[PDB]
């Protein structure tokens, strides 16, 4: 019923039903939907915060990216908070702390394929429709913010 | 860097 990666859960804290998707990791209280496959291509933004333990650790914030995972994962979590709280916008938060070169870009990665990208990116990135963003993605980075454009 |  629900579209690929969907299902509805109950938070463990709360009593309060949510749902989840198992690919792209995103959460929230709306039902996601009221032979089409996926698209063939996608163009996505991101926002990547690297821990001490990403395959570079270093970025144009910073040569020696010191925060654990835990805490990168923290600042996602706060920083997905703040997106949909209407806090803050996303491309402009990955303007200001994505540890992706993408920033300049306002976090903008263009189109893509499959094959392209490392896998838990790219599962997450087919996964979303239009104008989605993701949950934490964890990817040998770092974790990823995902916005899916087109 | 997300690239393969």
């Amino acid at each position: 019923k629900l579209p690929p990666g969907w299902e509805k859960r109950m938070s463990r804290s709360s009593g309060r039903v949510y749902y989840f998707n198992h690919i792209t990791n995103a959460s929230q209280w709306e039902r996601p939907s009221g032979g089409q496959g996926e698209p063939a291509r996608v163009r996505c933004s991101h926002l990547l915060v690297k821990h001490s333990q990403s395959r570079r650790p270093s970025s144009w914030r910073q040569e020696q990216i010191t925060r654990t995972q835990e805490e990168a994962l923290e600042l996602i979590n706060g920083y997905i908070q703040k997106i949909k709280s209407g806090e803050e916008d996303f491309e402009s938060l990955a303007s200001q702390f994505s540890d992706c070169s993408s920033a300049k870009a306002r976090g903008d990665l263009g189109a893509f394929s499959r094959g392209q990208m490392q896998k838990p990116f790219e599962d997450a990135s087919f996964a979303l429709r239009t104008g989605e963003m993701s949950g934490p993605v964890f990817t040998d980075s770092g974790i990823h913010i995902i916005l899916r454009t087109e | 860097e997300x690239a393969r």
